[PDB]
């Protein structure tokens, strides 16, 4: 796997394909 | 936090499992 | 107007769209 | 869970909200 | 809801889950 | 318009729903 | 090459490459 | 409409120019 | 956790978030 | 081929990998 | 058809509806 | 080459079908 360069919805979209089935947590920082 | 990480610098898949439920 | 199905990426997309900076929990298992 | 209210039913952006931390 | 910050087709996304059945008009300028 | 002011500054969801048929 | 189906999203996405600046309606309804 | 052509049937990226403004 | 459906758009995004720069191939047909 | 293996089957992110060049 | 600004998963986006079932390469520079 | 080229400067859809098989 390579290192990524990940904004916006690109992120939510790698979550859900590292974690899939599991489900996972999207937490910015405020 | 991840979040800001990933955008800013980079980061691996391997560090995005981390918030996997 | 009738809803629409949202699965997978498309739904965590959406959940990033409504949710933004407060942030959110994908947990499909749930 | 939030499968079965928005990808094997519908739900609104509204029922979306829910899932917000 | 949140603001949103969104440039080409993260634009069309959005429009796209906003209005679902309805369909919308995509306009930029020109 | 909104395909602009969305990219360079920002927008809600409310405003984008003007461009709904 | 048989074509491909484009539903939902991709769709938009797809009208969103071919015609970008001339902008496009999607109108599901009709 | 569009769905009936590019989603229920197929379509090519010359059909799809129809929908341009 | 059992794995997922990856189809279409979604499978070349997966294709391109595991392979990156290293780049990739799609090639259904084969 | 691929669309066998990942989308009528299913595949891991390190199967996926097999597709890199 | 008109002009393209395509970076990262955008492009394979574009390359996916561009080539469908044909397939193709994606090959960035090291 | 074409990565470059389409995210740096701009490309065309006919430059892009090079690249299929
Ligand atoms: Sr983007
Ligand atoms: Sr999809």
């Amino acid at each position: 796997f390579v290192n990524q360069h990940l904004c916006g919805s690109h992120l939510v979209e790698a979550l859900y394909l590292v974690c899939g089935e599991r489900g996972f947590f999207y937490t910015p920082k405020t | 936090g991840i979040v800001e990480q990933c955008c800013t610098s980079i980061c691996s898949l391997y560090q995005l499992e981390n918030y996997c439920n």
